[PDB]
């Protein structure tokens, strides 16, 4: 089954997975510790913590998989069936709760700066309802992705490949579900968002509240863009990956479709990376318990 | 010619 391979150059895998390695330990550290200290511990850590899990998620049990099985060796899946709807499911989910855990925290930080509810439980309750629906918007890809014997006779175990299952039509229906859904709707929301809270921080702000609520706002405002620049390659590939007919797809566009995969990839772990290390650059006290937890390690 | 089947 030769008509599997790829050609992507030793170098590039090797850098490409220098890279995945340096963000895994970067994101998991960051997140880890931030879980920590949250947890050490105030309404929007709730929220904070959310994403560091959604984060921790995708940097332990997506990234090592992604680095064997998509970049390293791209056949066969050897994860099984299972494995192969778990992982893209488990990625959706993350992706669906990081999003909408951004455009809550922009509606608080909002209502927080407009006039200066939502207790404890409630808001708990709040972030489980976040967490399920994620989750159901996330069902698709169970139906969506599957194995298949790509091999020459689909008899060769080498040629045991995790491949969508479903047909270019449906393929395209949950792909745009999931890049209207997950991106662009709640995305626009949020830079709407953003951009009234700024302009209302300049009117506010004309006693050690006003610091503070600047400080979110820049933050929310760098996980904003942080999140459209590097989830737009993401979602620009699966798209490139469905509506391109079979007849154009060429070899070069195969490479470089695995290439951009690689790239596009990198950016989804530098977000997952970057979250934790927004909250250390504002030079907050969150700074000082950072190198405090991981002092003792 | 061919397709990927990465998604």
């Amino acid at each position: 089954n030769s008509d599997l391979d790829v050609n992507t150059d030793i170098y590039s895998k090797v850098l490409v997975t220098a890279i995945y390695l340096a963000l895994f330990v970067v994101g998991t550290v960051g997140n880890g510790v931030t879980l920590f200290t949250l947890a050490r511990k105030s309404r929007v850590d709730y929220y904070l913590g959310s994403l560091a899990l959604s984060d921790l998620l995708i940097l332990l049990f997506a990234l090592p998989v992604d680095v064997y099985n998509f970049i390293w060796v791209h056949h066969p899946w050897a994860f099984g069936d299972a494995g192969c709807k778990g992982y893209y499911f488990l990625r959706e989910a993350c992706t669906y709760a990081t999003a909408l855990n951004v455009v809550s925290l922009s509606v608080e930080l909002y209502l927080a700066i407009r006039h200066p509810l939502m207790s404890r439980s409630r808001t708990k309750k709040f972030i489980s309802a976040i967490w399920l629906a994620s989750a159901l918007l996330a069902i698709p890809m169970l139906f969506t992705v599957g194995l298949q014997n790509l091999s020459g006779d689909g008899t060769h175990p080498g040629g045991l490949v995790c491949t969508p299952i479903v047909d270019t039509a449906t393929l395209k229906v949950v792909i745009q579900l999931n890049t209207f859904m997950s991106f662009l709707f709640p995305m626009l929301v949020a830079s709407i968002l953003n951009t009234v809270i700024a302009r209302r921080l300049t009117v506010m702000v004309h006693p050690g509240r006003v610091q503070a609520l600047r400080r979110g706002v820049l933050v929310l405002r760098a996980m904003v863009i942080a999140f459209v620049v590097c989830w737009l390659p993401y979602h620009v590939r699966r798209l490139m990956f469905v509506y391109i007919s079979d007849e154009q797809w060429t070899t070069a566009l195969f490479d470089f479709y695995h290439y951009f995969y690689m790239l596009s990839n990198a950016l989804v772990y530098v977000s997952a990376a970057i979250n934790p290390i927004l909250y250390n650059l504002v030079s907050a006290n969150f700074r000082q318990v950072f190198l405090s937890t991981l002092a003792c390690l | 010619g061919r397709r990927p089947y990465i998604l």
